RNA sequence: AAUUGGAUUCAACGCCGGGAACCUCACCGGGGGCGACGGCAGGAUGAAGGCCAGGCUGAAGGUCUUGCCGGACGCGCCGAGAGG
């Protein structure tokens, strides 16, 4: 057997909860152990600009949110246990990394 | 070459069309001269095998030697009656006021019939 | 364009080269002979009297 | 008569007439660089698509 | 780089792809671009209101689709599909650029204005805006304003619930904005 | 210490690495980082004034070079922006830049 | 020499400028240079492009004197484009 991360983020809240509550519930029953889906930061994302093009007068100032959520995800199974649950359909916009070591 | 007062044989309008299509077919298989300069160096050396000559050459530099020298070589020359006219001829659609053919390919068959039509009448 | 550019010699029977040939790279370019300096033909090289 | 060519060929190693955007095509006018290179104005424009959020 | 800047390259990658297509898709009847962003072969669905534009007088246009975005892209083999949308009078930036392409032709504002109203609102529309921002073929700038039922409310779930189409409809002497805000029942 | 450096002559034989421990940090720089391919064109100007084939008045858009001492003795031309304004060199001018000597600006009284 | 331009009472003056040493840049001085597509006359009897070397250029065969290659199509205007 091979400990795997499956690190996954996504840029909105929905989309990443849906993804980290399947995987915990279609690998728990096989051949698998499964450490708990753990949340990591938001890095939340800060832009913070100018609305008015002339620059003038007052110019009300637009701030910008750019969230991205980090879900992590310990699991010992093989290589083929790992695919059979990266089966999934996945939000758009889910990203997927996969370290393996033994 | 040739200037539009050398007649010595005739050249039917017959003659010269296939003259104009056995050049054509000899650049898109084979190898093709052309440019003046070049063929004054391809029917002098012997690597053309039937010389083609436009009718329109003045200045005389290239035009005062090459019909007494040409009987001297053992080879047939032919005439168009212009510049464009051998242009479109040559292979190309830009001019070429002389052309030297060094290797028929695929114009073999009508290069062979072409210069013993035109050697039996004269060179 | 430029005319006029006839400046290979004519024998009787035979042609001849009056310009000069490279010594830098091999035959098929053309030396615009100066008299002490070669210019290049093919590409455009300070090439000097040998 | 004769010369070779030109389509600009000085230095331009860095600063803002470094840059152009990937909308407007402008080298003094804002070039936000988190890899997405566009003006301050083009940004505005274009962001509900993107997936920012208005809401501070 | 790193998880931050890829996901806004991209949406980034999505506006390049979405701003070309708009402009040349008027004649289908543009409403949208589902993209599908893959390893193989970058799967772009581009929504009209008719196909047969599309695909375009023979096969030339979804080629000529498939050929630019080769050039845009480092994905070379991108396929084309062409999925309908299913309500076009729902969808607001087809009534935009549905009405822009009547402006242009040079059939009369209210006029203009009235059978678009009346086609959406037959669709199912709580409520409907034009807006027609220009010259109004004078020399002052002002807006007429075509209003029936509800419309936008307060804040942001306001703007999310609601659909807004914007075309510039072109003219010889000017110009004039199509703006087109729907209000869908929910 | 009349005439700057050693003496005017032995700054000529001195020329690269031996005259850096003497200049200022801004002088050093320049020459040993290198100047630009126009800073190579003006290296057979000052040579064929100094010796053989006919000189040309050696003129210059050069407003970062820093004085040398085998360039001392020539009337170099230096474009202000609109145009040439001659500057004999001395060697009290061994150490600053030659786009001080010639004028930025129209020199006039202010109102 | 040019001190690019616009903005002007609140609502122009840390403003367009969320980045002026070249770049930017639109101003000035000087050197050098592309004009589509059609019509018209020209063509390969060799480049429209390149190039030593001086003579000139702040530099650039850029320009002249000067000599020449690789392989083959483009001025001048006239409608009328691209560019600003």
């Amino acid at each position: 057997m091979q400990k795997a991360r499956i690190k996954i983020a996504s840029t909105n809240v929905r989309s990443l909860d849906e993804v980290a509550n399947q995987i915990k519930q279609i690998a728990e029953r096989t051949g698998v152990r499964m450490s708990g889906p753990i949340p990591l930061p938001t890095k939340r994302i800060r832009i913070t600009t100018r609305k008015s093009p002339d620059g003038e007068g007052s110019a009300t100032f637009d701030r910008w949110e750019l969230r991205v959520h980090k879900r992590l995800i310990d699991i010992e199974a093989d290589e083929r246990a790992m695919r059979q649950i990266m089966r999934i359909r996945v939000p758009e916009d889910v990203t997927i990394e996969i370290e393996l070591i033994s | 070459m040739a200037k539009p007062s050398y007649v010595k044989f005739e050249v039917p309008k017959e003659l010269a069309e296939k003259a104009l299509q056995a050049v054509e077919i000899a650049r898109d298989t084979g190898k093709i001269r052309k440019g003046t300069n070049e063929t004054t160096k391809a029917v002098e050396r012997g690597q053309a095998k039937l010389v083609i000559i436009a009718e329109d050459v003045d200045p005389e530099e290239i035009v005062a030697h090459l019909p007494p020298l040409c009987e001297e070589k053992e080879i047939p020359y032919i005439y168009v009656p212009s510049k464009k006219e051998l242009g479109a001829a040559a292979g190309i659609e830009v001019a070429a006021a002389s052309v030297a053919i060094i290797e028929p390919g695929k114009a073999r068959d009508l290069v062979e019939e072409i210069a013993m039509k035109v050697k039996e009448l004269m060179k | 364009m430029g005319q006029k550019w006839k400046l290979y010699e004519i024998k009787d029977g035979k042609v001849i080269r009056k310009n000069k040939f490279c010594p830098r790279c091999g035959p098929g370019v053309f030396m615009a002979d100066h008299g002490d300096r070669w210019a290049c033909g093919k590409c455009g090289y300070t090439e000097w009297k040998k | 008569m004769a010369k070779a060519d030109y389509n600009k060929r000085k230095p331009r190693k860095f600063g803002k007439g470094a840059r152009r955007c990937i909308r407007c095509g402008q080298y003094g006018p804002i070039i936000r660089i988190q890899g997405l290179m566009l003006c301050r104005h083009c940004f505005r424009e274009v962001a509900p698509k993107l997936g920012f959020r208005k809401y501070e | 780089m790193a998880i931050e800047r890829y996901f806004i390259r991209e949406a980034v990658r999505e506006m390049l792809i979405d701003e070309f297509l708009e402009k040349e898709l008027r004649r289908a009847g543009y409403g949208g671009l589902d993209i599908k962003k893959t390893p193989l072969g970058t799967k772009v669905i581009i929504f009209a209101a008719n196909p047969g534009y599309v695909i375009g007088r023979g096969g030339r246009r979804i080629r000529e689709l498939t050929r630019i975005l080769e050039k845009q892209f480092g994905l070379e083999n991108p396929q084309i599909e062409v999925e309908e949308i299913k309500n076009p009078y729902l969808n607001a930036k087809v009534q935009a650029v549905r009405l822009a392409q009547a402006l242009e032709r040079g059939i009369h504002f209210r006029r203009a204005a009235y059978a678009a109203l009346r086609a959406i609102m037959n669709n199912g529309a709580r409520g409907v805006e034009i807006r027609l921002s220009g010259k109004l073929t004078g020399e002052r700038a002002k807006s007429i304003r075509f209003y029936q039922g509800y419309l936008a409310k307060v804040g942001n779930p306001a703007e999310t619930l609601v659909s807004k189409g914007y075309a510039q409809a072109l003219l010889k002497l000017g110009v004039i904005g199509v703006k087109v805000a729907i209000m869908p029942p929910g | 210490f009349r005439y700057r450096g050693y003496t005017l002559e032995q700054l000529m034989n001195m020329s690269l690495e031996e005259l850096a421990r003497l200049f200022p940090a801004r002088q050093r720089r320049s020459l040993k980082r290198g100047l630009t391919p126009e800073q190579k064109k003006l290296l057979r100007k000052i040579r064929l004034a100094k010796k053989g084939k006919y000189k040309k008045p050696i003129r210059t858009h050069c407003r970062d070079m820093i004085i040398l001492p085998e360039m001392v003795g020539l009337t170099i031309y230096v474009h202000n922006g609109k145009e040439f304004v001659p500057v004999e060199i001395k060697p009290e001018m061994i150490g600053h830049y030659l786009g001080e000597f010639a004028p930025t600006r129209k020199k006039v009284e202010h109102g």
